[PDB]
């Protein structure tokens, strides 16, 4: 499980 | 490495590009003022903000080259120096006041709104008008921000991390050449550069200690349940709230 | 008036500095290998607290300090105690990898910083700052300078600290010029130097945060000193 | 309140 900011900084 | 190839100017430029847009808060002029509505306009505002400074880190040169796991740690460590360096910033011309937004300006007698808010606006104040009377350049700004963003986690983090490190190290090494190159063009002598490049390090240390005494209020029961928070906002303060005293 | 400060050179600068360094204390010999949250609280406040006595007369001794009233003198001397202690341990620590040097007789690990909760955290922090001072190559001539820019950067706001702050920058500089830098090797220097200052900053108001807390002021009794310092901090803290 | 701070500070 990755947190949001995980998430925001992977997204392309 | 796409960091390391870039000129002075080319640093500058991919900075000044890279610049995220001001937002407007909801504030009504007609509603009056409260501790809770205050604190629901800051969170609100700052928590729209944080995605454009997500999309604003990945375009700082270097930023990308690093591993997601550091991304997230440099992030969850400079969040509210970068929102309270980019206050500072747009603060400037308002002397006694607060910009937060083109429709919220607020002076200190506001921030008596909210508990233990006032000695953090007043640092606030104080930093814009140090700002102010240096005459810092949008340029220079731009390099401070990236900065905080790469300095404020480099020790916080085997061989392979190390590398992390040395690489953020020669990211910053080029800012400081970009900032050298900055107050030469403008025309100062080798003695005011070197002068002036201290005062604006200096500065970014102040603006640590108004993060974590703010983070310290953010995280504290009374602020958590003041208003309710918004989820990337509760995650980018537990970040700080885990090592916090029980 | 005007300060004496700003006439200094920065070979009477840096002399004035080195002249005003503080010695290094020993820790009380009585309890040794601490492993208990009593122990460990116990050896580094009464360390501490003999420190800031040292402390407050090498403030005095820091050119254009005295000329600031004694209000201002009270003030910085609040805001940065933690960050003197912390730069100073950090120094003494360079040559020991992967441990602080609290005192000669007081060599203490990551695992004794388990011992109190909240501890640890911070002291990987400090080690990581020894360790990159010591990969800088740190000089005892620039040590100095740093711990005085910390003294009257302490306070967020002034024109005669400026005036100081800015000797003290040229007193670097010209460290570096002597040590055979070349300008853009000087000016990289200074940057990477000052912001290793925002990192201090940090680690001293982490562990203000934890020093100031009911439960790590009841572990040991504390100083009436160390209790008025920590005060300073407490008062801003949230409810 | 009196400091032991303002006492230290004086010569
Ligand atoms: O450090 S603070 O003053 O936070 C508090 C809050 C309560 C009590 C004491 C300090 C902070 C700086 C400024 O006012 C606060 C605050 C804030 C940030 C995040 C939140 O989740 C809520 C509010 C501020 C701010 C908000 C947006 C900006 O672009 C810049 C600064
Ligand atoms: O920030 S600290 O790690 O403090 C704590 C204490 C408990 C829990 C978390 C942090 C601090 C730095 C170093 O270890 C602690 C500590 C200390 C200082 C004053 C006190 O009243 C008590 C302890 C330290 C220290 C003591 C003397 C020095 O010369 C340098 C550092």
């Amino acid at each position: 499980k990755h947190k949001i900011l995980h998430r925001l900084l992977q997204d392309s | 490495s796409l960091a390391l190839s870039l000129t002075a100017d080319q640093m500058v430029s991919a900075l000044l590009d890279a610049e995220p847009p001001i937002l407007y808060s909801e504030y009504d002029p007609t509603r009056p003022f409260s501790e809770a509505s205050m604190m629901g306009l800051l969170t609100n505002l700052a928590d729209r903000e944080l995605v454009h400074m997500i999309n604003w880190a990945k375009r700082v040169p270097g930023f990308v080259d690093l591993t997601l796991h550091d991304q997230v740690h440099l992030l969850e460590c400079a969040w509210l120096e970068i929102l309270m360096i980019g206050l500072v910033w747009r603060s400037m011309e308002h002397p006694g006041k607060l910009l937060f937004a083109p429709n919220l300006l607020l002076d200190r007698n506001q921030g008596k709104c909210v508990e233990g808010m006032v000695e953090i606006f007043d640092m606030l104040l104080a930093t814009s008008s140090r700002f102010r009377m240096m005459n810092l350049q949008g340029e220079e700004f731009v390099c401070l921000k990236s900065i905080i963003l790469l300095n404020s986690g480099v020790y916080t983090f085997t061989l392979k991390s190390l590398e992390e490190k040395d690489h953020i190290h020669r990211v910053l090494d080029k800012i400081t050449d970009t900032l050298i190159h900055l107050m030469a063009k403008a025309g100062l002598t080798l003695q005011q550069q070197h002068q002036r490049l201290a005062q604006l390090l200096l500065i970014l240390s102040h603006i640590r200690h108004m993060s974590n005494k703010g983070m310290e209020h953010l995280y504290s029961m009374k602020c958590k349940n003041v208003v309710p928070l918004s989820d990337l906002l509760l995650e980018m303060l537990d970040a700080h709230r885990l090592h916090a005293p029980t």
